[PDB]
Order: C-alpha cells, then structure tokens, then sequence
C-alpha cells in the first residue's frame, strides 16, 4: 500500500476533531455553540431536541452538538453518545439550585463505558454577574479534580462577552489533537 | 490423497478367530 | 452508496421469502455500517433502501438515529428523506420524535417553501400531545398569512392540532375569522374544514 | 406480466 | 391449438402424433382441459410405439370419468393388449383397466383379469393382484361374482415372494373394506409361510407381510415366542416403516405373551435401541415416530424408562417435533430425571416461541404436581420465571402456581409473599382469576389481602363472570377468616354482585353468599371456608379399551391423530 | 394409504400429480395452499394436512411440497416411506430438484410415477431396477425385481473389482449454557462403494463388542453400537443368529450398516464462549476453542459459529488462529479454520457497537454449533476385521475404506 | 379524514402504504394483512365497499395493483372514490404511463405526491393542476 495520499492531505491540514454541547438548561451551552459557530449572543428558544454545528479552528472543524438541558432532552444525548469523540459540559455557576442538577447530569453522562474516550470539557458559563465563581471552586464542587482517566479541565467563559472561548477550544484541541 | 481420511486395504476375514 | 433501484432490482430477483430475507439483513447491515460511520454523502440512498426494507416487512429500529440525524440537516433531499423517515417510520408511541421538536421548529421558520410546507405536512400527519403543545403558537402564526399554497398547510396543521388537542382550539377562533373571501379553492376549503372541525 | 399496464390506459 | 392438434392426431405421421401426445400431456400438467380431445386420440390409441401406449393410456385414466361414453371405444384394445409378448405392456394395461373409474369398463375386464391373474411373471402377478383389488373396491360384488378371493389366497402360497406380498396386501385391503364375513384369516402354516418369504420380500412387500401379521391373534406361548424371534430380525432394517411394523406387531404380540418368560424381557431390550434410532429419523417421521412411542408408552412404560436423554427438542428440532419431545418428557418423567427435565424446561422456557414457552410451563407443572417430590424446585422454576419479567412467562408461572397451591397448598404459604407482589397488573383472565383465588384461599400469609382485593373490585361488575365469581368467593373467604378489616369490603362486594351484577349464576352465588351471611357468619367459616378434599387430577392414560385396539392399529393416521379409526373416517 | 401423490410447488402451483386409487377428488390439492397458509401464521402448520375426511400429507421438498393425499386410515409411516423413497428416485435421476426439472422430464415421471406404486401400493423402489426398465433417452421389466436378490443385479461385468468404504463418523454434542453436555451420542456410518463384477456376497467383519464377547476376545477394544441397522441387502437372519454381516453388496454406494451408540468421552473440540456485551454500547467475544481431540488428528475446515447479535454492527475480530468472517445472512460470526490441530487452542475476541435505539423484540439465543470434520480419526475405536467377498466365479477383490470424522450435532447453548 | 391508504398488488405485494392514525408496528401489519385479506377475498360485484372495524374500507383498483382507504363513517362514500380516482390521475400525468414497475421504483416520488395532495388524512390540494406544478416545483429544487 502507499501512504503518498495521506500525507499529502496532511502536509496542508486534514485533520477535523469533534466535540459534544451538553449540560443543564439556561446554562449557555447553545449560546456558546452560537459564539463558536457563528460569534454573536443572538437569542433563541429554548432547544426542545438538539442543534447541530461545526467549527473552524486551526485548520480543525471542531463540529459541535448543542443539546438542551430539558428534562425531556436531557435523556436524547444518549443518541449523540454514539460516534461521538468528545464531551462538554455546560455548567451553571449562576444557578445554585441547579447547580446540584447539572453537576448529577455530568456525572451520570461520564458514568458510561460508551463515553469514555471523551475528555471532560467543563465551561463555566454565566461569567458576566459577580456570583460566579472561579475556575476552581467550581471544579472543587463538582469533583473535576477526582475524575481519574478523563482529562477535564475547568474554563470559565461569558457568552455575553465571549472571553474564554479561544481557551476552551484550545484546550480541547490539545486533547483530541496531540501532534505539532 | 483425499480429504477425510485415506482409503485403506480391508482384509477378508478375521485369521485370529479360525 | 447502493442505489434505491438496485435495492429494488435485487429484492424482485429473489424468489424464496429465506433468500429475500437474507438478502434484506445484508442490506440493513450495511445500511447499519455505513450509519455508524456516520456518513453523510450517501445518506439519501440508505435512507431509501431503510424505508424499502420497512415497507417490505423489516424492523428499522437502529434506523432511527440517523432520520433524526438528516432532519436537522441543509441538504434538500436529505431535508426530504428525513421527513419522509420521520412520516413513516416515527410515531407518538415511537418516542423517537421528542428530539425533532426543535428540529421542526428551526425548520418552522425557514425560508424555503418546500421545506416549511414538508415539515407542516410531517408535523400533521405525526402530530402529538407534546409535539402540538410546543408546536401551537408557530400553527397559529401561519394561519394568518397570506400564502395560498401555505394557506392550506396551515389549515391542515391547525385541524391536527384541533384533533389532538381539542383544548387548543380557542386560540384558532380569531385566526379564521374573515376567512371566506379566498379566492383560492385550495385556501377556502381548508378554511370550511378548519370551520367545520371547530 | 400485468405490472407494465397503465393503472387508467389513458 | 386445438384444431392443429387434431389434425396432428388424425395423421398418419409417428412424429406428429408423438409431438401431439406430447403437446396434450403437457397441456394437462399445466391445467389444460384436454378432455375434448380424447375422442380423437381414441382412434391413434394402437400404437406399436410404447411412448405413446403409455400416454394414451395415461390420457384415458384421466379422461375416463370425465368421458365415460367415449371410453366405451377402448375396450377392444385393452383386450388386445392384455395378450400383449411383453411384460411391461402387459403390466401398463393392467394397471390402466383397474385405474379406469368405469362401471361399464370394469365388466368387460373380468376376462383379462381372470387370464392375468395365473400369469407367469411376478410383475404381471403383481399387476393382476393390483387390478383384481381396485375392481373389488370399485364393485365388490363384481369382485366376488368373478371369484377372485380364490385366486389372492392362492397367490400367498406361490413364489415371487414380492408378488405374494403384493396379493396379500391386497386380500388385507378388501378385507379391511369387507365387513368381516368370510375373512381370508390364516392357520400357523401361513404365518410361517409368510414369516420364510419375510426374509426374501422386498422394502415395500415387508410392511404387507407384518400388516397380515396384525390381525392374527396368537393362541400359544410357543407361536407368539415364534413370531417374537421372527419379528426381532425385523428390527434391524433401515426401512422406518418395516421397523414400525415391527415394533407394531411385537407390542400386540407381547398383549398374550406371558412376562414370566424371558422372551417379554428381551423383546423389550431389543425395543428400546429401535425406538432410539426411530427418535433420530427425519422430521416428516419424527412425528410418527413421537405418536407411536406415545401409544405404546401407556402399554410399556418400563421399555423407554432410561430413554430420557433423547427426549430433549434439538435447538433445529420443528415446533410440532418440540412439541412431542416435551409430550414425551411430561409422559416419560421421572424422580430420577427431575433435574434434567427441570432443566430442559427452564433451558426451553427461554425460547422466542410463545406457544412453545406456554407448552413447556404447562409440562413442568404437570410434572411438578405428578410428582411431589419436586415441589419445591417447581416453585422455584415457577417463581424464577415469573422474576424473569415475561408477560407470558409471569402468566403461565401464577397459573402454575393457582394449580398447585389447589394441589399441593399445605407449604405453598412461603410464596404467599413473594406472589402478592409480583406485577398483578395483568389483566390476563386465567392469571387474574388464578391470583385472586389464591389470595381468597390463602388468605393468612398477606397482611394486606384486603388492599390487594381493593384494587380488583373497582371493575369487578364488569370484569369477568368467572372473574367476578373468584373474586366474590375471595372476598367471602376474607371476611370469614379476618371479618375486622373485611366487614365494609364483604357489605360492598354483595351490593356490586347483589344490585349491580345481571348474571344469573353471579347473581345467585351473591344472594346465596349475602344470605349465609346474614343468617349465620359462625356457620360461614364452616360452610365457605371448609377444608376441600383432595382434588382429583384429571388423567391422561387413555383407556384400556382404546389403548389395546390402538396396539393393533399401529403406523395408521389414527396412530399421529390419537383418535379411533373408526372416528377420523368419512 | 394416500389417495393421490402429487408434487406442488412454492407458488401453490402442483408441478405434478398421479392419482392411484381415485378416492379423492383432485381439486383438494387447491384448499391444500390456504390450509398451509394458515396453519403457518397460526403455528399449527404440520407435514400431515387435514381437508375434512381426506388427510393429505405433505413433505417439504427441495422446491415443492410433495403433498399426497389420503382418504382412508392408510399406514402414515408407509405413505412416509413411499415419499422418502420417491424423493430418492427423482434425485437418483434427476440431479436438481427443483421446477427446471419438475416440467422437463414429465413424460419420463409420468410413466416413473405409474411404475412406482398402483392402487396406493408402492411396487418398484430401486433406482437401478427402475432406471433399467424406464428411461428419459421400453423392454421388458428386469428378472432382478421379481427374483429375490433384488438389491444387487446379476451380469454386472468390471474391468477391475475395487469398493471403496467410508468410515462417516458424526460427533454430536448437546451442552448446555451451564457448561455440561447433555446429548453426547455418536452415530457410525460404514458406506461403502462397490463396483466390482457380478453379485458378490459381502460378509462384513469388524471388531464389535458383541462379537468379540461371543468370539471370547472381549479384552480388547471393541466398538458397542447401541443401535444397529442392516441394509436391504444385509441378511438380517444371520446378523440375529450369529451377528454374520453377510449380504450381497449393491452396484454402487450404498449404506450397509450404521452404528449408533452413546458417547460417554470428552468432546473432541472444547469451545468457551463469553459475552461481554455491553447495554446498547459494545458487545465482546471471548471466545476459546481448545482442540480435545488427539494432537495426530487436524481437525480441517473447522467453523466454529458464534451467534453475534442481530442488530450489532461494525465489528472487530481480534483472534490468534483462524479467519473470523461475518456473514449478515446468517446473523453470526463463525469461527472458521482451514486446519485445526489437536490440543491447539484458539482464543478471539469480537467487539462491535449496537445501535442507540434498543430492539422492539427478543431474538433468542441460538446455541453455537461447530463445523469441525477431522478426517483419519476413529473416536469410537471400532476397527474393521475383515469383508468376506465371495463370487461364484472367482476373483481377487481389493476393497478400501477411510474413516472420516466430523462434527454433527455439536451445538454449545448459548449463555 | 382517511385513516388510512395503503397500494396493495393482486398478488398481496403492497406498493404504497399511509397511516393517519398512530398504531402499533405489529398491529399495523396485522391490520394491513386483513385489509389485505379481505379485498384479496372480495369479488368484483361486491359494490368496492366494506365496513370493516367500523372504518369504510374501500378497494378499489383500476389495475393489476388495488388501493384501499380508510376514512370514518360521517362523509359520503363517493367522496373517498372520487378522491381516490383524482390521486390516480394526477400520478399518473406527474408520471406518465404510470405502471407496477415503476410505482416500486418511484416510491419516494410516490410517497412525497400523497404528502403534497392530502396530509393528515384530508384533502390538501382540490385542484389538479395546482398539485402538479408544486410538486414540479419542489422536484426542480434537488
Ligand atoms: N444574558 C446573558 N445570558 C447568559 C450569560 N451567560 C449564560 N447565559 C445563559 O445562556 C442562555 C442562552 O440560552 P440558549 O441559547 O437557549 O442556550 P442554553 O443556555 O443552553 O439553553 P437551552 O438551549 O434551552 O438548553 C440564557 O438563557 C442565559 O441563561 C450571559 O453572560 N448573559
Ligand atoms: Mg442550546
């Protein structure tokens, strides 16, 4: 066999990665596939299914799956778990009552040999009112530092402002992609 | 040669038994 | 990317029901393959050899995923396999069509014809308890308009929603009044139906 | 056959 | 078409005439109404050829009855074939005038069976016999007019031992048609006679040698020990039918053989390893072979008593062979194989047949009442398959359970617990009514029988006459035994049965039960809840009477229907 | 006692019919289809019909339903016998079974048919006594049929006198999900092929248990078939009054005798299967095969099937010996060898994804069955002694015979 | 509204198969093979009328293949004919020369012309012509 082909498409980028839009309602995980996707906070209904897109960074189309945090949505990610290669989880730092609520639901999706080879990807939305938390009492409760083999590292992102995003996907990036 | 066991010569009675 | 007519071909050339079947499972098999791997370029074929088998006789349950999946897509024929999928083999007691509620939504609003006047049809013919519920407000805003090939698809949506949930028609009493003078005849008799249901 | 016929002949 | 093909008939041309016999025979496969044309093959009906003798001959058999006026014209040509130097003219003729459906064609024919029936050639013997019987069961008294019994009983007594057996086979088919007077019966020189050409009959002639052998009735321990060792051979033989013919006559034979004698000891080893290899046969005779081994399992239980392994349905086994292995399982079970047959049920209960899960529930229950000693493995194969989560494995474990707490209830209280919840939702009626009178009847383990009936009596008006009646008689139980917390309940299930309730015999059990109630409530406890004898399980042993006419009537359809002969005729 | 055996097809169209006794009427044949039919999607379908008073009886064929109706109580077991016996004839004759050739020799059925049975007794059941006297491309009927030998045909003339033997050995095993085997049985087949000159009388000898306790050398190893059956040829006088095999051997191959007897030692293959099959997410395949069997005996063309999932899809194979193919058809994986040493032992491990939505339905566990077949090998032990040919003649015979063993009814429950 | 219409063959083969009415898979089917059934067993003078379940179930067939439909007992049964026959024409001028072959091989086309015409068991489009552009129209789009 030859190989020629291959590394002709990778000597100019071919290379794509994946990536999963999850977490609790009203938590920005829609506004944040937007901001990535498109890069404006646009208001939208409540998503009732899923919504599904792609982004291009550094030369990877990082293609994301916004899924609603709806009780009758919150059982539907299952279906995007298979062919599925990465995770991400929408915190709600804003939202203490839910915020037991989210942080059972991201347990309850990493507790699944399916979802496995997905890294943890926890964004600390709502980072616009001074009731946010930091980048580590967030972790600290919702337990990030204990989950051995999964590489979930805690960013805090305003989609408001639309800081923190370059971050995250970086971040993310690294742990899909581990070449130069 | 055939698959399944080569064919062997067959005697014609049993000598032992008279 | 088998072809919906050589699927038909090699069904018609089986004569025994074990052959026809066995050649059935292959299809389904690699329909199942090719799903997994997510592939989107061929869709449109697999979603029409799935649709075969299940008219033939064949379950269709992994082919679910993968409906849902092309609803949301940009493609027109893949918009159009999804909701034929969604038409034939998606149902109340399914369970499968709760996730296409946005889907029908974001497509609600869409400015392509075909494709709101596809998802009405689909909407209709598989109308829900919970699907019209958060589906209610988008009928009413398109009863109201003034498209004559729209006009019909509106009506047709609000006698569904009529007929699933008899409690939501107070809110289609304005939205039919003065509602007689179309000249259409596509329009007004799905006004006198809207009428007549009500 | 009785496939090919026109299902009206019109 | 037709035209062409007459004009092709009425030529003087071999090959025409071949390719028009052709063409009509197979137009007459096809479904072509040839019938009208077979006056004009009457005329090219002699022919030297014998291709075309033969679907002439053909074409007259089927064209017979439809055209009985136009085969009054082929009369002379039988005759002339009849003498024809060749066998096999001579046979293909025979076969055609006793296949002929005429009642005017077969009295002209007496003459060429009387030349026919002395003929020198087995085959042509054969042929004779074979015509001589279908005249006798076309016209029996044409048959006896002619005198051809003589001429069959002389036919045994003669070589072409396949000729003796077909003139044989047919003395025994008109004596199965005759009404018994002036029967072609045998004295032990005919047997042995029969017996000694056995050894030389053919596959086909050894079932019409052991059929004579059917009807005789042996008189002496020496001519049935005779007939046991001549029939033990029998056994040995690849033919299914042979060996089931023998297996027939050996079990009729053994009705007068004495079980002091060794010979009643070694018939019934040398039996077992026949029905062992008649269980391995193909599927068509599996069935028979199932039914067979059913009817002499009543006669002979001893014989297949270590024949257990063999009785377990192969995975490729069908549905109807499934279903006799597990009928042979429940008729041949047995405490020493409990285990395996335990196991086979609960390895056959998870099965995607519903009949065939529904048929081994109902075995391992027979088998768990039949015998006690696997009574509580039983309940717990019960209980483990009503935990399996199967609507209708959870029905047919609470049926099985209803049955043996009214067979066996005296420890059946430890299910008590664990049957008040176990998915009584199920609105199945036998389970439903099953529940409902073993909560009636085993009303002392439940603390909370009373909630438990509350929720069956919001459709009791409504639910089932039987439903309602179990549920009448529970709620009366209840109230006897623990009146305190039952005393409302009993008051509201006699005003639902007593006003609401239209049936008849609903309507009398309520007004019965409200009168002992409001007569005397002491007397109640001893009148209702009595303690009931033990129930009489209906058997499943035939009758002697049928079981010693089944004996004979061994390898017929009577045999696979389980019915008398004499009841599946028309 | 069937009225009238005809030959249908899968259409419900009958390919051929001959009625022997005229009892019954020939339109039954059309009730015959909706009664299947029914019978089928109600699962009360059996082989033995039932259209009021007349039972017609019916044989799942090749490509028709050789369905033979019957009015009176006629013997099931001989309507039986008759069919099985036709159905050899037409395959003796007829290469392929099927509609090509059910309408392309009719005029040689037609007169087959006849010849074969009359008034509903079957009367010629040999293929070479009827291929003698009817022919597709007449004389008089052969001498063999009327004479008592009607299972080997005088005059037969042979350049060379060899019969070639085959020792079929069928290894079935029944054991359960728990591990242990319940139906462990061993059928023999001693077949042999003989094309010599003349009718000679084979006097088949070998090493039988029974025997050697008669001859008094029952210390060594002797094979002890629990059931026993003789060919037509066989004699079955001498073999009750002397277990002598002595008959006279057919021009052809024929099955003289066929030994069937319980196996009471371990299984020639041992295969350990394990399902690691996740809820709606993986599945896995720990399958084991250690090779019981002798380590001098290969074990050729050994498929061991696993039943992978029905709805499972996108699997991966990772084995040690040994292609693993999955066939959609067939809705498993089998685990097939070209040579299977014995004491090899072949550890693979499936693993493939199922799909999200879970299935409306059960599909059962079929039990996994081995395709193993290792020639040269004698499991049972039973070794031939010797084949008494004799011809009146005179002729030195030079007869041969392998022994073959393969896997029968060698299914493994499933877990 | 019709319940149901379904395109079943004489050979019981269904070419075409639309449910209004949300029903089970394996009662579906059992419900197709009766109606299947039932025409399968009808004669030619039987008026194409059968009140089945309650349900004007209502074969009729201009070819070797047959249609049934489906629809309540509160409209006239000429209705259901009419409409049927209107179906028909208007498949076959968006076809042309319309057969058994090619109503297998044209099933998408098929099922998207009934969703165009009537959706959710109701007349959608009373006009002939007006169907027909659309469904050009929305077939010219890819
Ligand atoms: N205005 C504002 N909203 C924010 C901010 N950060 C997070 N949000 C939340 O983001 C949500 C945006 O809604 P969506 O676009 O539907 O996305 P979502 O949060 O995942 O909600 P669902 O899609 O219904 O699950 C708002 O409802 C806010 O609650 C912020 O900085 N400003
Ligand atoms: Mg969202």
């Amino acid at each position: 066999g030859n190989i020629f082909a291959n590394l002709f498409k990778g000597l100019f980028g071919k290379k794509e990665m994946r990536i999963l839009m999850v977490g609790l309602d009203a938590a920005g995980k829609t506004t944040i596939l937007y901001k990535l996707k498109l890069g404006e906070i646009v208001t939208t209904i409540p998503t009732i299914g899923f919504n599904v897109e792609t982004v291009e960074y550094k030369n990877i189309s990082f293609t994301v799956w916004d899924v609603g945090g709806q009780d009758k949505i919150r059982p539907l990610w299952r279906h995007y778990f298979q062919n599925t290669q990465g995770l991400i989880f929408v915190v709600d730092s804003n939202d203490r009552e839910r915020v037991n609520e989210a942080r059972e639901e991201l347990m309850r999706m990493l507790a699944e040999d399916e979802l496995r080879d997905a890294v943890l990807l926890v964004f600390a939305n709502k980072q616009d009112l001074p009731n946010a938390m930091n980048a580590a009492e967030i972790t600290d409760k919702l337990g990030l530092h204990s989950l051995r083999h999964r590489n979930w590292y805690i960013q805090a992102t305003c989609a408001t402002s639309g800081d923190g995003l370059y971050e995250g996907l970086d971040w993310l990036s690294n742990q899909l992609r581990n070449q130069k | 040669d055939r698959k399944g066991g080569s064919y062997s010569q067959a005697a014609g009675s049993d000598s032992a038994q008279s | 990317p088998i072809r919906l007519r050589e699927l038909i071909r090699t069904i018609r050339t089986a004569r025994t029901q074990a052959e026809e079947r066995e050649m059935i499972q292959k299809e389904c098999a690699a329909i199942r393959s090719s799903f997994r791997e997510e592939d989107n370029t061929y869709r449109c074929r697999n979603v029409a050899k799935l649709l075969y088998m299940h008219m033939l006789g064949y379950p269709a349950h992994f082919g679910q995923l993968e409906c849902l999946k092309l609803i949301a897509s940009q493609k027109f024929t893949d918009k159009r396999i999804g909701y034929l999928g969604a038409m034939l083999l998606l149902d109340e007691r399914q369970d499968v069509h709760l996730l296409m509620t946005n889907c029908i939504k974001n497509d609600l609003n869409h400015s392509t014809q075909f494709v709101q006047g596809l998802a009405l049809c689909t909407l209709g013919c598989m109308g829900s308890s919970e699907m019209c519920r958060d589906l209610a407000g988008e009928v009413e805003k398109l009863l109201k308009t003034s498209n004559s090939y729209l006009r019909k698809k509106a009506a047709l949506c609000a006698v569904h929603v009529i007929r699933k949930v008899p409690e939501l028609m107070e809110m289609f009493l304005p939205a039919t009044k003065n509602l007689l003078n179309e000249k259409n005849h596509g329009v007004l008799h799905t006004s006198v139906v809207l009428l007549t249901e009500m | 056959k009785g496939e090919n016929t026109s299902l009206l002949h019109p | 078409e037709i035209f062409e093909l007459k004009a092709e008939l009425n030529s003087d041309k071999k090959e025409k005439k071949k390719e028009a016999v052709k063409k009509v025979i197979a137009s007459m496969t096809v479904g072509k109404d040839v019938s009208a044309l077979f006056p004009d093959v009457v005329n090219c009906m002699q022919t030297d050829n014998l291709e075309l003798k033969k679907l002439v001959y053909l074409y007259l058999m089927n064209y017979a009855k439809s055209q009985p006026d136009m085969a009054i014209m082929a009369v002379n040509t039988f005759v002339k074939d009849c003498e024809d130097p060749n066998p096999l003219i001579r046979a293909l003729a025979v076969r055609t005038m006793g296949c002929i459906r005429v009642d005017k064609i077969t009295e002209y024919l007496c003459e060429p069976l009387r030349k026919c029936l002395k003929d020198e050639d087995p085959y042509v013997r054969k042929t004779a016999a074979v015509c001589v019987a279908k005249l006798h069961d076309i016209n029996a008294q044409l048959v006896e007019d002619q005198g051809f019994l003589d001429t069959l009983k002389d036919l045994i007594s003669d070589s072409n031992p396949m000729v003796v057996a077909n003139a044989v086979a047919a003395l025994s088919e008109i004596a199965e048609s005759h009404p018994s007077s002036n029967l072609l019966d045998l004295n032990p020189q005919s047997i042995n006679k029969l017996l000694t050409a056995l050894n030389e009959c053919t596959e086909w002639g050894q079932i019409f040698i052991l059929d004579c052998l059917a009807n005789y009735m042996p008189k002496d321990d020496r001519e049935a020990q005779s007939i046991c060792e001549r029939v033990t051979p029998r056994l040995s033989h690849a033919n299914s039918a042979v060996v089931l013919s023998a297996v027939k006559v050996l079990m009729k034979f053994m009705e007068m053989l004495s079980k002091d004698l060794d010979y009643y000891g070694t018939l019934l080893k040398k039996l077992a390893p026949p029905l062992v290899t008649l269980l391995s046969a193909e599927p068509e005779l599996q069935y028979v072979a199932l039914r067979n081994i059913n009817l002499i399992v009543q006669k002979r239980p001893e014989i297949l008593k270590h024949e257990m392994k063999v009785f377990f349905v192969k995975y490729n086994d069908p549905i109807y062979v499934k279903l006799e292995k597990l009928d042979i399982m429940i008729r041949l079970a047995s405490q020493a194989n409990i285990a395996q047959v335990l196991a086979e049920l609960r390895e056959y209960a998870t099965e995607v047949d519903v009949d065939f899960v529904r048929k081994a529930v109902r075995a391992i229950g027979r088998c768990a009442i039949k015998v006690e000693q696997s009574a509580e493995r039983c309940v717990s194969t019960l209980l483990d398959l009503i935990q399996t989560k199967v609507n209708y494995v959870v029905q047919e474990a609470i049926v099985v359970i209803k049955d043996i707490f009214r067979k066996y209830p005296n420890k059946y209280e430890s299910v008590i617990a664990t049957l008040c919840e176990n998915l009584d939702s199920l609105d199945e009626p036998e389970a439903r009514a099953a529940m409902i009178w073993i909560v009636g009847e085993y009303a002392e383990r439940i603390d909370n029988a009373d909630e438990l009936l509350e929720s069956f009596l919001e459709g009791f008006h409504d639910k089932s006459t039987q439903v309602q009646l179990q549920l009448l008689t529970a709620i009366v139980k209840l109230f006897l035994k623990k009146p305190t917390e039952t005393q409302e309940l009993v008051q509201q299930v006699l005003s639902l049965a007593t006003q609401d309730s239209d049936n008849p015999d609903l309507r009398d059990r309520g007004y019965i039960y409200w009168r002992l109630l409001s007569t005397d409530p002491v007397a109640a406890k001893e009148v209702v809840l009595a303690e009931k004898p033990l129930i009489s399980e209906e058997t499943d042993l035939i009758e002697p009477t049928l079981l010693d006419e089944l004996i004979c009537y061994i390898g017929t359809l009577a045999s696979v229907y389980h019915k008398p002969p004499s009841a599946f005729v028309e | 006692s069937a009225s009238a055996v005809y030959v249908l097809d899968l259409k419900g169209k009958v390919l051929i019919c001959r009625n022997y006794r005229g009892d019954v009427d020939m339109s039954e044949v059309e009730h015959f289809m909706p009664i299947l039919m029914e019978k089928e999607e109600e699962g009360m379908l059996s082989p033995i019909l039932a259209h009021g008073g007349v039972r017609f009886m019916w044989i799942k064929h090749n490509n028709l339903y050789l369905v033979a109706t019957s009015k009176k109580n006629a013997c099931v077991s001989l309507v039986f016998s008759f069919l099985y016996k036709v159905v050899q004839v037409f395959s003796e004759y007829f290469k392929e079974l099927e509609e090509e050739s059910i309408r392309d020799n009719f005029v040689i059925i037609y007169e087959l048919l006849d010849e074969l049975m009359d008034f509903g007794y079957p009367q010629t059941t040999d293929s070479k006594i009827l291929q003698e006297y009817i022919t597709q491309e007449a004389p008089r009927p052969p001498a063999t049929v009327t004479n008592a030998v009607s299972w080997r045909s005088e005059g037969i003339k042979y350049r060379k006198n060899e019969v070639f033997l085959d020792v079929i050995e069928a290894v079935n095993l029944l054991v359960s999900a728990n591990g242990n085997v319940l139906r462990s049985e061993i059928v023999g087949s001693i077949k042999m092929r003989v094309f010599l000159s003349g009718m000679p009388e084979l006097r088949l000898g070998l090493n039988d248990k029974v025997l050697f306790d008669n001859t008094g050398r029952g210390k060594s190893k002797s094979v002890e078939l629990e059931d026993v059956k003789f060919h037509q040829c066989v004699r079955l006088s001498r073999f009750e009054n002397d277990r002598t095999i002595s008959f006279i051997p057919p021009d052809g191959e024929f099955e003289l005798m066929s030994y069937r007897l319980n196996t009471h030692v371990k299984p020639l293959i041992w295969i350990e299967s394990v399902i690691e099959k996740h809820s709606h997410s993986r599945i896995e395949y720990m399958v084991k095969a250690k090779s019981q069997f002798k380590r001098r005996s290969t074990a050729n063309n050994v498929e061991i099937h696993i039943p992978v999932p029905n709805d499972a899809d996108s699997p991966k194979f990772k084995t040690t010996v040994g292609s693993v193919k999955w066939v959609p058809e067939n809705s498993e994986i089998v685990w097939s060898v070209k040579s299977f040493p014995g004491g090899k032992e072949y550890l693979m491990r499936a693993h493939f994804g199922l799909p999200s939505v879970e299935a409306e339905d059960k599909e059962g566990k079929p039990p996994i069955s081995v395709k193993f077949e290792i020639p040269y090998f004698t499991t049972s032990g039973i070794q031939v002694r010797y084949l008494k040919i004799i011809e009146k003649s005179g002729y030195q015979a030079l007869p041969w015979v392998r022994y073959i063993t393969q896997n029968g009814d060698y299914q493994l429950r499933t877990q | 509204m019709i319940h149901f219409i379904l395109l079943f063959s004489r050979q019981g083969k269904l070419r075409l198969q639309k449910w209004y009415i949300t029903l089970p898979d394996k009662e579906r089917k059992k419900i197709t093979r009766e109606i299947v059934q039932i025409i399968l067993s009808r004669g030619h003078r039987t008026s194409s009328f059968v009140d089945w379940k309650e349900l004007k179930l209502v074969y009729k067939r201009y070819a070797s293949l047959y249609f049934c439909c489906a629809i309540e007992n509160q409209d006239n049964e000429l209705l259901t004919l009419e409409i049927v026959h209107r179906y028909v024409e208007l498949l076959d001028k968006y076809f042309g020369n319309v057969c058994e072959l090619d109503i297998i091989f044209n099933f998408e086309k098929a099922y998207f012309i009934l969703d165009e015409f009537i959706i959710g068991g109701e007349i959608q489009e009373t006009s002939k012509k007006i169907a027909v552009k659309a469904i050009e129209d929305s077939d010219m789009l890819q």
